[PDB]
């Protein structure tokens, strides 16, 4: 893919599913505030979103999706988020005739259970990246990320067990916001491909 | 314009090879029939009743994007995922997203791998089947992922059983009206063995449907086979007892229904 | 002039899965009447279903009276193969010809004399009695003393894929003639197995896993066992019977091709289609 | 069934006696003559075939019996009955020449309940119980199948199967010699005096 010089880089067209990341993304300069009300589409209930809906709203250069937070009383089965995300992600892919930079990311806040993790990685053609929030040598929070954004795998922590996540998934939700700090900075490698706002 | 060639099939959750039996009895030449199935008794019925013309590949969750390129191309992709987690007959059913219900998304996943890419106008046919008795939100969600609405075909019109199923797909003429054939056994008594009398005219899914010598009795395997339109002794394979055979036939497609749906495929592929 | 050929009228004691009626109908002989004495209800199920009610079942041999034979008769052919679990060396606890199920032979001998024509009656009357070779010498002798004739031994190995050596007493035409196989007889065990199964040995006996498939051993299948005994495939797919029931009935049956050899000369004495 | 013809035309009875010998009891009643023989006695009929019986014959009386009670048998008790039935058929008059012909099979409580049903079907009659009663108690007993005319009048309905079975249970354990109680059956032949010579 040709890498443009900065002067007519374009603004990222974003489609954000379930969670909204508009303001996490303006925090990094990808969307200019007060800017057009179209740069970012957000939908929470995609139950009746069809292919032509996504074609109309788009095109998009980034498709983001995330499960609810850990302590959140989820009403839908955790896999619904992954299947619905995959479904719409296909609607927004570029046609093979018109190739263009296209990025996607799905984030799990320890909502998908173990059996859901393999189907996730099978559908998204990739093993997840574990980005923990560690404080004082103890595991406080973590997300799992599937994405084709260039650097995602280098934010992994192999030090974090699968049982360490499961027990944190047991204990912390029993007691009980979205840990977007863990995910915000993965988008930085996209800065080259689209306009930066100051 | 392209000359007729034998059909290349991918059957997920293939069971006892109904899709191959209907295609062969329709006279369609079968170049390749990759069946994905895990039940060993199931695999045995298909292996011997079709003499190893089926390529078994086991669990549908281990079929990879590159498996679908290597084995393919496929002209026809068919599937009928397990149902007892989507049926309102089951009180303990976990729905479309848990249990065996989420096996639908595997069929959806593999379909897209199987589908031709942009620039490829070659014919591509597919059909997915499941139970009418689902939660309406599951029916909706399946229709949304497959991007089409189902047809409702009940085997009662062509067999002697109550078997209402939804069929999603793009097969030619799925909506055309279902017309019974002379050879179809429409009433139960058409499926019974000698000296056995049918209590009712159609069987549903009475636990003693037949009376023999003035006394009740259950159905026989050979009789079940006729109710589902399968050849007699189709499941007399590998020393299977009563309980095994009737499980395979209970999960089955009613073959006259499939004959109805696959019948137009004769006009698109090489035939004997 | 001479006698017209009429349908054959059979009394089959210990009928089992109706092998005699099968062979007769397969030879094209017309069957006017076929009275079977048989107690095992699974066996009766096969004969009832496979032959559509043509067989008249009369329950325990020991309840058949002299009046019963005269009402149900006259009979042209009386056949029987008594149970052998008490006459064979296979059973070390066998009790022989005079106790156990061995003494069921005398019930055949008894009803044979009831069915036999009187002195003044020159009508055709044929009979045949079968049992196992593995029999105490003095039991072989006593059967021959009661039946007033010696037996011919016919091993199914000549016409089937099994070792099945059996003794046949009787007066059937041409019993002693040599057994010659037919075009369509399945002689080696490989001719009897389903797709993708290889036969360890060329003949079966009476390993414990005689077939290997995909490199791992396996027992025989009922559809294959039926071919070994010369029965039509799925002849015992009757009344939800399982593996054990079917190979029980097939294990105690006559070898179909052997009975065919014995009964084929009857085509010349009875009406056919 | 058969007619009585005068004493001047009555011929000596011809007797086939199987297993047990009733030569003495028949002489004692005047059917045989003192010191000769019209009685063929065979203890083993294993290799006896039809023409053996035809050659030794003809016969007017075929008699058979089980070993005495208490005597451990040389064979299964049913053997005496099947073998009796076999030879009986060999000795029967051909229907072309019917003549007075009689047979009798006797059991000294050797045959069990199974054997007994076998005996009664083969001999086409339920057996006659003839007991030796002394002082109002059961001393001995035999069971008789036979076509001699009077035989069903020697039956004692008063003798129960438990009483017979208990008599057998003790007479077996007694260590005494076993004696065949022919006295019990000898009187059954007296209806045959009207058909065969009497010897004084
Ligand atoms: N993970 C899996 N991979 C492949 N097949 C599976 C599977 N889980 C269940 N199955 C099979 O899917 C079938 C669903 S019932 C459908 C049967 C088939 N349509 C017919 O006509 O016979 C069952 O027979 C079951 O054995
Ligand atoms: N007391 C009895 N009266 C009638 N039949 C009996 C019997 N005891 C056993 N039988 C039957 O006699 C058979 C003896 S083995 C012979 C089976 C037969 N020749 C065949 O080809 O199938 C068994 O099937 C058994 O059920």
């Amino acid at each position: 893919f040709e890498t443009v010089p900065v002067w007519r880089r374009q603004p990222v067209r974003v489609l954000s599913l379930f969670e909204d990341i508009k303001k996490e993304l303006t925090s990094l300069g990808f969307l200019e505030s007060g800017s057009d009300p179209g740069q970012l589409k957000h939908v929470v209930d995609v139950t009746d979103t069809v292919r032509k809906d996504v074609e109309e709203w788009g095109p998009f250069d980034l498709v983001y999706g995330a499960t609810p937070p850990l302590g959140h009383t989820c009403d839908r089965p955790p896999s619904w988020y992954l299947f619905q995300f995959h479904r719409l992600l296909q609607y927004a892919r570029p046609k093979p005739g018109s190739p263009r930079p296209f990025f996607w990311m799905f984030v799990d806040n320890l909502v998908l259970n173990k059996e859901d993790l393999d189907v996730a990685s099978r559908f998204l053609e990739m093993e997840p990246v574990t980005i923990p929030d560690v404080h004082g040598g103890s595991l406080q929070n973590a997300v799992r990320v599937w994405s084709n954004i260039p650097a995602i795998r280098s934010r992994h922590w192999a030090l974090v067990s699968e049982e360490e996540l499961s027990l944190l998934a047991q204990n912390k939700q029993s007691s009980k916001k979205w840990p977007t700090k863990l995910v915000k900075n993965c988008f930085l490698p996209l800065r080259e491909y689209f306009k930066y706002f100051s | 314009h392209m000359r007729r060639r034998p059909i290349r099939v991918l059957s997920l959750f293939d069971g006892i090879a109904t899709g191959y039996l209907v295609l062969k009895e329709l006279g369609i030449k079968v170049g390749k029939y990759v069946a994905s199935e895990v039940c060993e008794e199931s695999i045995a019925v298909g292996t011997v009743k079709h003499e190893g013309n089926i390529k078994y590949v086991n669990d549908v969750r281990n079929i990879t994007k590159k498996n679908i390129e290597e084995w393919g191309p496929f002209d026809l992709v068919i599937g009928g995922s397990p149902c007892n987690d989507l049926s309102n007959v089951n009180p303990a059913r976990k729905g479309l997203y848990e249990g065996t219900g989420r096996l639908f998304f595997e069929f959806y996943h593999l379909l897209n791998y199987s589908r031709p890419k942009e620039g490829d106008d070659r014919p591509f046919f597919w059909m997915f089947e499941n139970v009418v008795a689902m939660k309406v939100g599951d029916k909706r969600d399946i229709s949304r992922f497959l991007e089409c609405n189902p047809v409702m075909i009940d085997a009662i019109k062509v067999s002697a059983a109550h078997r209402a199923r939804y069929f999603w797909g793009n097969l030619p003429g799925m909506n055309r009206p279902v017309i019974a054939s002379k050879n179809d056994k429409l009433e139960l008594q058409d499926c019974l063995e000698y000296n056995r009398i049918a209590k009712l005219k159609k069987v549903r899914t009475q636990l003693f449907p037949v009376v023999m010598n003035g006394k009740e009795d259950v159905l026989w395997c050979t009789e079940l086979e006729r109710i589902f339109g399968f050849p007699v002794h189709y499941t007399d394979v590998s020393n299977m007892g009563r309980g095994a055979r009737q499980k395979l036939l209970g999960r089955s497609w009613s073959v006259p229904v499939i004959r109805h749906l696959f019948a137009p495929l004769k006009d698109y592929f090489a035939c004997e």
